[PDB]
């Protein structure tokens, strides 16, 4: 469960990210 | 602003490739409760 | 020239089947906290 | 001509874009509910 | 949890559409 | 809860094809 605490919030932000560099693009488009 | 259309494709792409990464956690703590609930 | 439109258009609807597909498996995981959150 | 499908690839894709946002945010939501459970478990 | 399922069925609610609104939208493509 | 868990592997299976196909039609755009 500390794994599972550690890969949670590291693919969340990795995916909070990714939504931002979108939302970048998407407006740049 | 083709070349950045196709990289939105990616960025979304890669987003959803996250977003399964966090799928297969919860579906794995779902599976920890229910076997010990 | 529409060679690269036509495959962007093909991505498009992979990647909407992806969020489709993962709907549906985000939907089954609140079922299965609903069933476990109740039985406790 | 092309003008309109490559309209609608960009409408598309910000579609796309809030349905990955409102999914993320619906994960969110189970994330709390499993460490919820845990909690009470523990 | 009361306030928990109402975000979930709020933002189910809120993808559904979206869902919607992007098969209209690809079969125009 | 066995309906669940097929379910759960439908998708997984399912989604793990579109990301396979996806990621070739990328790797061609």
């Amino acid at each position: 469960w500390e794994e599972w605490d550690k890969k949670i919030e590291e693919y969340t932000k990795k995916i909070e990210e990714l939504i931002k560099k979108s939302e970048e693009q998407q407006k740049k488009n | 602003l083709l070349s950045g259309i196709v990289q939105q494709q990616n960025n979304l792409l890669r987003a959803i490739e996250a977003q399964q990464h966090l799928l297969q956690l919860t579906v794995w703590g779902i599976k920890q409760l229910q076997a010990r609930i």
